[PDB]
């Protein structure tokens, strides 16, 4: 039994070329076809083509015949993917199947391309508080969270208390708003009594920005 | 050019009881030399590679649980999921294969069903930080509801608000099988300023009647 | 309950031509198809319809093993849908195959210095092969609209020519060693099966 | 004999279509490889499809999706059906038959001309190249579309010494020609000179006579 | 795709010398998918040799072929008449099957220099608007010629084309027509018209000249 494992996230610009690849370890590739599967954000799957690393025949799906090519290197067990002119459409998530049959589902998959087109350049987060309400139930419970307002690329990790706090907390999935930037928002309820006691800060990371911020969220001293 | 539909697309199905989703075709799947038929369904769950489930229509990948089945024949082709566990919940899609153009269908979210929750609603002014910035954005927050569909409408001193709206909605949590959305509206300080009662009106299965949560800008509410 | 031939047709020292194509019925033994496709000396392996991976798992009435030589270049055209001198008249595979297309390259072995005659292929014929079909016809082909009667020469040609394999050609041009497996279930008793 | 009879060009518009033919005799074309081969003006041999005995047919990139060959056994005939036609398609066709290694391309048909032009068919307008003071006289063709044109001189009775130098197309669009003869100077007003050209495209008959000028 | 190439593009030997035709491809072929033709000038494609080595029926013993690999020949031991003219190879390994680019063989003779003549445009042609200045150059060899033509002793250029005929099958020499073409409002500005030849047969160039109005 073989497995499949394809290259690292990529975000380019729009009109800009691109070529992912998807490379197969393990003994008995020579009878695997490697399809390729796109998925848009939230949709459907849908199947691009098919190759054959042996001796490239390759089958496009009706809607991608002249949009990509997908060839091969049967030296290096890899079948690839690649655009002439990427479109802001293109952002997808980008999946190599494995069938080892042309007639055949795919037993094995990669582990996806996250490919982001945008005009967009790299931006660190502005991290803004969402502090306690003053009209909050004394006896109950509260809520408060984290505002992580521009950034790009994708993604970024949120934790509270570096980890020290999980239980309880809704990181949201981010928005793309129409500026190009992302926008994510998350939250944690809490008891009111620790309100004066406990202090709540969020970690952000953002990995592509290299940028770490932490914000310091306190009822609003009025 | 084999066009596949599945049935329904959400399907919110308790915890171990059965659950029935459909899948039709547009073409006899049969080759009469083995006379088995070339469709598979597949599990994805959020973020996941899809995981091949069942080979053909009835044979069944190894390493997967005894409540997963597969029928039909013909055009006609169902899974049933026998007794529903909690590490079963994803969206399920069915491909034929056929020939190439292989297709799949366009995927049934299939959910925990529960009790009725409704939500716990907050709204938070904009940060003077951020105002610093020349945007101003007043988030409302939907806590821990079910089902998901909920719809937030904001208003300006009662001035409908609409397309200054975006919102965003978590995945099913796995303690207690409920959901919470987040719709933040994001306006120019002048804009802002001009205006006194922020409202966000929030309309859900579980609220009698719309619940509200106000403030008053500058006021320490 | 016994161990399959597949090793009597690959590993066989001699193989037919191309348009008297052999054909083995496997039956009546349990086959382990995992040396086939975790083997190293295929340069392709074309299934048609089934995962030959996870082939051990089943049952069939009859599994048919046939095998011949080619050259490089015409093994792409051993499969369904295929058009070419090949495929229309020495050996045609339905559109509706069920099985696998193994094809390594044999210079070594099937190539003489000085042209090894003994390998053949059919160029002319007047219609294509219907889906398996074997001619081994030597009559003189009439191309002309006068008849030959036995006699060959202008438009009375030998229906048969030689590939002429020779090591120095290019390896498009190199004899390939070909087995073409295939897989058929009536509502028969299943009698070639897999381990355990 | 054995020969293969070639019909279907002459001029047509750019996006137009031909249908042309190669009819057949002491070979059956249902039973053999055909191959059609055409040559651009002035260029070389270029190939263009082939038709197996059972029906596969290949063709040549330029023209994949627009040519498309066909054949009637009745009347022992290949036809070959061009469509979107472009310039560059402008050759001369060729059909013959391939034994592959029995032989190869052993017959070959005269062949058919296509010319690919918008132009307007247009007559020769013949003109005297007169002696001075052996000699050499002639007649110029001019303004003449499309091509060939003949020139004969005494009705075909003059023969040595002629050359008749091939068209040039010119700026115009439209070929243009020359012919002379060298002709012994003493005989000049005793033997009359008529040069006799045809142009078939526009079924114009001249018949020109030269003679030295005053 | 594979891709004959073919040297030398032009060649010229005497009757009876040997012609060593050649012809490499882009990739190796094996010599039994191999051919060469001949074609004639106004004719077509006439088969020599199927394979790399055999005579088709009907080609006589003195054409023979050879080679393997990616180098191929075509060899004339002995060259006739009836053997001069364009030879094309061609590859039938693939179905796709490529030609050579060709090579022309012309007969090689001793130089001979050309008799010049030139014509006035007629009287009947100046009706009509325009005015052609024919120059002829009959029956010289070898081929090469530069005429220049000359307007009141002022080099012109851009006006003038010219044409040259296959070699004459009794003599084998070249016969040229140069043809300046102008407006008769341009032919009546200018009074002397000539036509200057330069050519190895000649030791110095030759001028042939006339005057507008027969004067
Ligand atoms: C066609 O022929 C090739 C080669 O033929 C070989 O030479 C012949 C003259 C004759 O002797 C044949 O017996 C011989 O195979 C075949 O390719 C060979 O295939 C065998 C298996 O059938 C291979 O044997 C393996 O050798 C490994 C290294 O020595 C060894 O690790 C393998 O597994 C062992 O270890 C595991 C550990 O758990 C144990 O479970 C096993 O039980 C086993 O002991 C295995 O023994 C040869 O190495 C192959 N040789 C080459 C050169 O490829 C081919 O199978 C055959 N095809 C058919 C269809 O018959």
């Amino acid at each position: 039994q073989m497995q499949l494992v394809q290259s690292g996230t990529e975000v380019k610009k729009p009109g800009e070329s691109l070529k992912i690849s998807c490379k197969g370890s393990g003994y008995g590739f020579i009878t695997y076809w490697i399809g390729w599967v796109r998925q848009m954000p939230g949709k459907g799957l849908e199947w691009m083509g098919i190759i054959y690393p042996g001796d490239s025949e390759t089958r496009y799906s009706p809607s991608f015949q002249g949009q990509v090519t997908i060839s091969a290197d049967k030296s290096i067990n890899t079948a690839y993917l690649q655009w002439s002119s990427l479109k802001a459409s293109d952002t997808a998530i980008y999946y190599c199947a494995g069938g080892s049959g042309i007639s055949t589902p795919m037993d094995v998959w990669g582990q996806g391309t996250t490919v982001t087109v945008s005009s967009a350049s790299t931006k660190g987060p502005s991290v803004f508080p969402l502090a306690p309400s003053s009209k909050s139930t004394s006896g109950g419970t509260a809520a408060l969270g984290c505002l992580v307002k521009d950034y790009f690329p994708e993604p970024v990790t949120v934790s509270w208390n570096s980890g020290a706090l999980t239980s309880g907390v809704h990181t949201f999935p981010a928005v793309l708003q129409s500026s190009g930037l992302y926008s994510l928002s998350s939250v944690v309820t809490v008891p009111s009594s620790s309100l004066g006691t406990q202090t709540y800060i969020c970690n952000v990371n953002h990995k592509p920005s290299n940028t770490k911020v932490d914000k310091k969220v306190e009822p609003k001293s009025c | 050019d084999i066009q596949l539909t599945q049935s329904p697309d959400s399907l919110a199905v308790s915890l171990g009881e059965r659950a029935t989703i459909n899948c039709k075709s547009s073409q006899s799947v049969l080759y009469s030399s083995i006379n088995k038929n070339y469709l598979a369904w597949y599990q994805q769950k959020p973020g996941q590679p899809p995981k091949l489930l069942i080979y053909w229509a009835s044979t069944r990948e190894s390493g997967v649980p005894d409540r997963f089945s597969g029928s039909g024949s013909g055009t006609d082709f169902t899974l049933t999921i026998s007794s529903l566990q909690a590490e079963d919940v994803a969206v399920y899609y069915c491909q034929q294969y056929y020939s190439t153009p292989y297709t799949f269908g366009q995927g049934t979210k299939v959910e925990i069903k529960r009790t009725v929750a409704a939500p716990s609603v907050f709204i938070f002014p904009p940060s003077d930080e951020q105002l610093k910035s020349g945007t101003a954005s007043v988030v409302c927050l939907l806590n821990n509801f079910y089902p998901r569909e909920a719809k937030v409408q904001w208003k300006v001193d009662n001035a409908l608000q609409s397309g200054n709206s975006q919102e965003s909605v978590t995945e099913q949590d796995s303690k207690d099988s409920t959901y919470s959305l987040s719709s933040t509206l994001t306006l120019s300080k002048a804009d802002y300023e001009k205006h006194k009662v922020y409202a966000c009106e929030v309309t859900h299965q579980g609220l009698s009647s719309p619940v509200t949560k106000s403030f008053n800008r500058g006021e320490c509410s | 309950t016994n161990l399959c031939p597949f090793g009597e047709v690959f590993n066989a020292t001699r193989f037919a031509s191309v348009y008297a194509w052999n054909r083995k019925r496997i039956s009546n033994c349990v086959a382990d198809y995992s040396v086939l496709y975790n083997s190293a000396s295929f340069s392709t392996f074309k299934c048609y319809g089934v995962s030959p991976t996870k082939l051990n798992d089943l049952c069939f009435t009859n599994v048919y093993a046939d095998s011949f030589v080619i050259r490089g270049d015409e093994v792409r055209q051993i499969a369904p849908g295929q058009t070419g001198k090949i495929a229309d008249y020495n050996y045609k595979l339905p559109d509706d195959f069920t099985g696998c297309v193994i094809a390594w390259n044999s210079n070594n072995l099937d190539s003489k210095v000085g042209g090894n005659y003994n390998y053949l292929y059919r160029l002319f014929r007047k219609s294509n092969l219907k889906p398996f079909e074997r001619d081994i016809s030597t009559e003189i082909y009439q191309a002309g609209s006068t008849p030959c009667n036995g006699v060959e020469g202008f438009n009375c040609y030998f229906p048969l020519q030689s590939y002429g394999f020779q090591p120095t050609n290019g390896v498009g041009y190199q004899p390939y060693r070909v087995v073409v497996l295939s897989f058929e279930l009536l509502h028969a008793p299943a009698t070639v099966c897999g381990p355990k």
